[PDB]
């Protein structure tokens, strides 16, 4: 079913666009709190992999998510005000060949051994259409959804895994996509056809960037007192 | 009194303006518009929306000899600054005596009957003359107007 | 006839300005804007290299020291235009105006 | 033999202490 | 817009005040005088021009300003004449009643 | 360090580029939010020189 809470320490993501060399940045942004509770719904979660119910959670501020799939099980994500049809909502899919991210009315057309249908095959008043190379294409798969001053913005990282779901190391995510969308955003259905489900919240971290501009690590200032040492002094040794 | 003084500041000044920004990379599809085989009848007027692009607004005056250019909320020359959030094409065939309705604060049969504009409106009007294309000496009949309304 | 209605709305797009380039010049003291970062300086080839995600580099305090060109996506570093405050030698005025 | 004839004392005390304006140049010098 | 750092059609064309300005805007609402339905002589405004006026400049000149790609001379609907002037009939409203 | 870091700062500002405040608003607003900033600046050359 879903299953109980874990505790990590991702979903640190880039943000800005500046390049820094060896220099630890102080940053308030939205972030995952490291060792917060996070959803683990295993396939479907509570609902079995042939059943057609959802758990359609609201999204607070932007989410974490991650899953690491195989056979590609998730296909998309559907981002809405009100997920009713009767507004606009963005809907992000990936069919292999290309990703689609549409922003139209929506119908709801009930979507999803690996049955596959239609899915968002009804649709009107489209005011928004982007295309890019897949998103996705045994790795994590980890992405940051976050929705600032109508911009919804993606970012992702890729890095293969087998014996466990999640890697001990370190690692970043880098912008993938900002869109000029404009949708509330208020709420989300997840599309399937196993997943890890976080949420940001407002948060200083001192991000470790290396010679060149990637980050190497990181300090969630109100995790510990140690780690608010060392956002204070802005060293990673005290 | 002899010694040393700080008086001022020297500092080298820059000799150009370098504005560098992306490969244009876009053209909003205007031309396409303006430039079609068959226009709408001027009841049902054909609207084409522009939007999350680029627009080179050059495009309009090159493309025909005009019979009226008329930018009303955005002056001709600043046209160029930028296109809010997305604009919308309107693309019909209508007379010569009828053209003169289409603006802001008119009145008549047309602009009454077939389609208006507000009076408080941001954008432009362009027409020219089709003769040479919609014309036949057999007669066009394809277009349609609407000359009462309740 | 076409009618172009340009619709006022809050959504973010607001996108169809046309942006006028120049050409690059380096090794000079010159203004520059890339892509809305202004400043005046001197752009020379960069050995920094950004991530295709980066477009601006800074230094350990905020001044900018680096852009990605947005045509080339060459890396340049930007180098202050000389400056420096100015001392005059003066043997003093009862011996004479010479001064270095 | 120093290329400054300083004390193998002073040569540690200024090893051990740590035209281009490097650093902080926005109107400062 | 005629007040100190305003900008639209009159204070960029016809007439502008300095941002640093002493004294008094006195706006006087007199249909009687200034409202006829034929037309009102004491209507004029600048339509196109080269630049934006300066605080105080009398720009009393006209020659044929052209928007497009092409010189031409006295075609209204293609080119403009700086001169646009409009008149006003008593049955238009607030906004667009004469005042000295 | 912390000089030039002031120069970042806003002081109630809408940006800490002047030439920001200045393509974005009108003179007489612009000034406002200048004066802002120079009110920062210059407290903050006080405080170093103190
Ligand atoms: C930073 O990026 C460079 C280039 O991607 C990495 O590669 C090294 O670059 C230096 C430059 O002087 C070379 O001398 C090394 O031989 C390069 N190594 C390899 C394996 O090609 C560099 O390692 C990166 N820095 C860090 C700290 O990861
Ligand atoms: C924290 O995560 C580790 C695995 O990385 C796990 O062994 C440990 O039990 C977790 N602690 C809590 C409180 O969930
Ligand atoms: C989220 O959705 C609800 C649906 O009723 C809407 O009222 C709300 O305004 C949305 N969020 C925002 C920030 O507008
Ligand atoms: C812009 O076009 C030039 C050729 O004119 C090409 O060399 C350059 O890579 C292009 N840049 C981008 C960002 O498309
Ligand atoms: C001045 O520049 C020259 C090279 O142009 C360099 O050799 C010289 O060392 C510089 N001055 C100083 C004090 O280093």
């Amino acid at each position: 079913t879903t299953q109980s809470y874990t505790n990590f320490t991702r979903g640190v993501y880039y943000p800005d666009k500046v390049f820094r060399s060896s220099v630890l940045h102080l940053t308030q942004d939205l972030f995952l709190p490291f060792f917060s509770n996070v959803t683990w719904f295993a396939i479907s979660g509570t609902n079995g992999t042939k059943r057609f119910d959802n758990p359609v959670l609201p999204f607070n501020d932007g989410v974490y998510f991650a899953s690491t799939e195989k056979s590609n099980i998730i296909r998309g994500w559907i981002f809405g005000t009100t997920l009713d049809s009767k507004t606009q909502s963005l809907l992000i899919v990936n069919n292999a060949t290309n990703v689609f991210i549409k922003v139209c009315e929506f119908q709801f057309c009930n979507d999803p051994m690996e049955s596959e249908s239609g899915v968002y095959s009804s649709a009107n008043n489209c005011t928004f259409e982007y295309v890019s190379q897949p998103f996705l294409m045994k790795n994590l798969r980890e992405f940051v959804f976050k929705n600032i001053d109508g911009y919804f913005k993606i970012y992702s990282k890729h890095t293969p895994i087998i014996g466990r779901d999640f890697p001990q190391g370190f690692s970043a995510l880098e912008p993938l996509v900002d869109l000029p969308i404009g949708i509330n955003i208020t709420r989300f259905q997840t599309l399937l056809a196993d997943y890890y489900v976080g949420y940001l919240q407002p948060r200083t971290f001192l991000l470790k960037y290396n010679e060149n501009g990637t980050i190497t690590d990181a300090v969630d200032c109100a995790l510990d007192p140690l780690s608010e040492t060392k956002c204070t002094l802005k060293s990673f040794t005290v | 009194e002899k010694g040393i003084y700080q008086t001022s500041n020297f500092r080298v000044q820059p000799t150009e303006s370098i504005v560098r920004f992306p490969n244009v990379t876009n053209l909003c599809p205007f031309h396409e518009v303006f430039n079609a085989t068959r226009f709408a009848s001027v009841y049902a007027w054909n609207r084409t929306r522009i939007s999350n692009c680029v627009a080179d607004y050059s495009v309009l005056y090159n493309f025909a000899p005009f019979f009226a250019f008329k930018c009303y909320g955005v002056s001709p020359t600043k046209l160029n600054d930028l296109c809010f959030t997305n604009v919308y094409a309107d693309s019909f065939v209508i007379k010569g005596n009828e053209v003169s309705q289409i603006a802001p604060g008119q009145t008549g049969n047309i602009a009454d009957y077939n389609y208006k504009l507000p009076d408080d409106f941001t954008g432009c009007v362009i027409a020219w003359n089709s003769n040479k294309l919609d014309s036949k000496h057999s007669g066009n009949y394809d277009y349609w107007y609407r000359s009462l309304r309740k | 006839v076409v009618v172009l209605s340009f619709e006022l709305l809050h959504a973010p797009a607001t996108v169809c300005g046309p942006k006028k380039s120049t050409n690059l010049v380096k090794n000079k003291c010159v203004n520059f804007n890339f892509n809305g970062l202004t400043g005046t300086g001197v752009l020379t080839k960069s050995n920094k290299k950004f991530l295709p995600f980066q477009q601006f580099g800074r230094d350990i305090v905020d001044t900018t020291d680096a852009v990605r060109d947005p045509q080339t996506l060459e890396i340049l570093d930007i180098t202050p235009c000389s400056f420096g405050g100015v001392s005059v030698i003066t043997p003093g005025t009862n011996t004479s105006n010479q001064v270095a | 033999s120093k290329p400054s004839k300083r004390s193998p004392i002073e040569d540690l005390l200024f090893n051990k202490v740590t035209l281009i304006c490097a650093q902080k140049f926005n109107g400062l010098t | 817009q005629i007040a100190p750092g305003q900008t639209g059609n009159i204070a960029d064309y016809n007439y502008k005040l300095p941002d640093d300005f002493t004294g008094c805007v006195i706006a006087w609402n007199s249909n009687k005088l200034d409202s006829k339905h034929s037309g009102n002589y004491d209507y004029w405004y600048r339509s196109l021009r080269k630049s934006k006026l300066k605080p105080f400049e009398r720009d009393i000149s006209t020659e044929i300003y052209q928007a497009g790609n092409k010189p031409c001379k006295g075609k209204g609907p293609n080119c403009y004449f700086p001169l646009e002037s409009y008149g006003f009939r008593p049955t238009y409203g607030v906004g667009h009643q004469p005042y000295r | 360090n912390t000089l030039v870091k002031q120069l970042s700062s806003k002081f109630g500002a809408i940006s800490s580029v002047l030439n920001d405040i200045l393509s974005r608003l009108d003179p007489p607003e612009a000034e406002v939010q200048i004066d802002r900033l120079i009110t920062g600046r210059l407290q903050s050359l006080q405080t170093y020189v103190t």
